[PDB]
């Protein structure tokens, strides 16, 4: 099944920088590359799908881009309400699989 | 059904602009060599420090670039296109473009100063192929195509008609798994999305305007009519003006069942004049008027005639060598998969093999048309015509797809 | 359908003779006074330049000179595949109705592909079909459908009338037919001289 990995698996920032988080596929994907935030103790959130397509009622913080095997996830300037859990998922093919997730922190 | 049903954007451009562009791409004999060919206009105050470059990259490699300023050549007694500018690259063994190997290429168009500052850009993803009829052929890229197509409607059971990214790609991969060259948009201009991933995945696509009159007496009536010119003249320029820059479209269709007028010959003219680069297919009135480049019949079988008055339907072997005919043949649609079916299917397949006029064609059609209803206990359930107390109605008449409309196949 | 009295099938390749400059003269005589001599006839509707002689040179001068003489008349010739530029219409022989046999340089399509070729446009009739040898004649009517069916295809002539058999007598002056071979005659085609539709005495088959 399609692997993905995420790097760095932690991220310290302090409110205000910008991050941006990877996500890399075994194999291609195309653009089938969602990203998802999840908090303590709640359901995950989508904030972008297909690679780069916003969501009605996210941030507009929040950007996606890559296809292939290479994704990124950037947050320009991060806010406290930011912090958490970001996982990416793809759907190019059955299963889907999740990325093992990255952590950001404040700094 | 009704709405809002594609999307809704908003685009900011610059006063001074790129108002539109087209590519095209001409070879040599062997296909070592290309010309790429854009032309574009613009929008807004001419003044000589404007500039436009069109590079092409091949991936991070670009692999020409051309500049210059508007002005075009002297087109007639009163000159040129001020506001006009063609440039012409020259590529050398360029990577073709099919639906075996849809080798891409990008195209950038900077509109630009001469001190070198950006004003905007827009792009595209160019293929390298070239499509003809010689001969009684079909070619692409010098080789007769063998078209191993389908017809699909944009349809999906929960959301109706709005198309999304996940379903194209699902549909697409599964047709490509399954055997499938090419796709006929039945009928009418498709979401966007669609050709670019064609252009990208590998797909033959057929374009076709959204012009179908099936239920006037006689078909003809509206297409027939100096009225309707104007109505229906709409429908196929814009289309063409917004698809004709994507590799994958190989064929420009009219529409579908809306019989046999002098709109369509009227409109059949007018594409061949703007975009000679490929066909034009229309197979209302006949299969075979004049407004069509091939003869592309629904239904017709292989071996028995079905002779109905003015537009019998030939078996496809004879139609070829009916007298002064030479055009290809290719059906726009075949082989009614309307539940248990496909018997014959190789008795196609075979002639197809044989006779080389007879290029293939589309079956007929992709998806089952039903749509999702839920019961007693909020339990879903296929529904089709007239289950919505909809009136009147053609019942089961909308699943002939090949596969399910949650895309299990049949 | 009148037929000069040319054919070379012996050689090897066939175009040998009628590929050959010095045989034009020979060919052109064989050509040129059959048409002086029947020309005149209504029942001739076409004029045919041999039979298997291969497809030479000298068939398109000779083709030529009769569309410039008599263009009253089509001119045929079945030779080198059946449809080269020395006829006006398509006339293999033995071409199947819906098989292909598709020898090298010579190839015989199907008769219902054959028209729709690229670039084809004559009409077809066989020059032979349904070789009438023996037990024979199985299919005809698959021919007679096509023939029906498809305009371009405008019939054909079948294989052949008369069993060219001959008489000869035994121990008691009583006669029989005798064919290839009998007649202590070498080398021989034996049967092969019986493809006809009827016996040498015209009783049918």
């Amino acid at each position: 099944d399609i692997v993905l990995t995420q790097s760095p698996a932690t991220l310290s920032v302090t409110p205000g920088n910008s991050v941006s988080l990877s996500c890399r596929a075994s194999q291609s994907i195309g653009n089938d590359l969602h990203w998802y935030q999840q908090k303590s103790h709640e359901s995950p959130r989508l904030l972008i799908k297909y690679a780069s397509q916003s969501i009605s009622g996210i941030p507009s913080r929040f950007s996606g881009s890559g296809s292939g095997t290479d994704f990124t996830l950037s947050i320009n300037s991060v806010e406290t309400e930011d912090f958490g859990m970001y996982f990416c998922q793809q759907s190019n093919s059955w299963p889907y699989t999740f990325g093992g997730g990255t952590k950001l922190e404040i700094k | 059904m009704s709405g809002i049903f594609r999307d809704v954007s908003l685009l900011h451009k610059p006063t001074t602009q790129i108002s539109d562009f087209h590519v095209a791409t001409r070879f040599n004999d062997d296909f070592s060599r290309a010309v790429l060919e854009a032309e574009v206009q613009m929008c807004g105050e001419l003044r000589d420090y404007l500039r436009v470059t069109v590079s092409l990259w091949q991936g991070e490699t670009q692999v020409a670039s051309g500049t210059a300023p508007f002005g075009g050549e002297i087109i007639d007694e009163r000159g040129g296109y001020a506001d006009r500018v063609t440039l012409r690259l020259n590529v050398e063994n360029p990577k073709l473009w099919s639906a075996e190997i849809p080798n891409l290429y990008r195209a950038v168009v900077e509109l630009h100063t001469a001190d070198g500052t950006l004003i905007e850009a827009e792009a595209c993803d160019v293929g390298f192929r070239e499509v003809r009829i010689e001969n009684g052929l079909l070619l692409l890229n010098g080789k007769p195509l063998l078209i191993r197509g389908v017809n699909r409607h944009e349809h999906h059971p929960l959301h109706g008609q709005v198309m999304d990214e996940q379903t194209m790609v699902q549909d697409i991969l599964l047709m490509k798994q399954n055997n499938f060259n090419a796709v006929r948009c039945s009928h009418y201009p498709n979401h966007p999305l669609w050709y670019t991933l064609c252009d990208r995945y590998g797909l033959y696509v057929v374009d076709e305007a959204n012009i179908e009159t099936h239920g006037m007496v006689p078909m003809n009536r509206l297409t027939d009519d100096p009225r309707w010119l104007p109505a229906m003249s709409e429908r196929v320029t814009r289309m063409v003006q917004r698809d004709r820059n994507h590799p994958s479209v190989i064929i420009w269709s009219l529409g579908n069942e809306s019989g046999h007028g002098a709109n369509h010959d009227a409109l059949y003219r007018w594409i061949k004049s703007v975009d000679p680069s490929r066909p034009v297919q229309y197979e209302g009135g006949g299969a075979d008027t004049t407004a069509t480049d091939i003869i592309c019949p629904m239904y017709a079988r292989v071996d028995e005639d079905q002779p109905f008055p003015a537009v019998p339907k030939w078996s496809i072997k004879k139609w070829l060598s009916l007298p002064g005919e030479t055009r290809p043949l290719i059906l726009c649609e075949y082989a009614h998969a309307m539940g248990n079916s496909l018997g014959g299917f190789a008795k196609y397949w075979q002639a197809f093999r044989q006779y080389p006029r007879l290029q293939g064609g589309f079956v007929w059609d992709w998806v089952d048309q039903s749509l999702i209803k839920y019961d007693e206990n909020g339990n879903p359930w296929s529904a089709y015509g007239g289950d919505f107390g909809d009136t009147p109605n053609d019942r089961q008449f909308c699943m002939n797809g090949l596969v399910f409309a949650d895309r299990t196949p049949h």
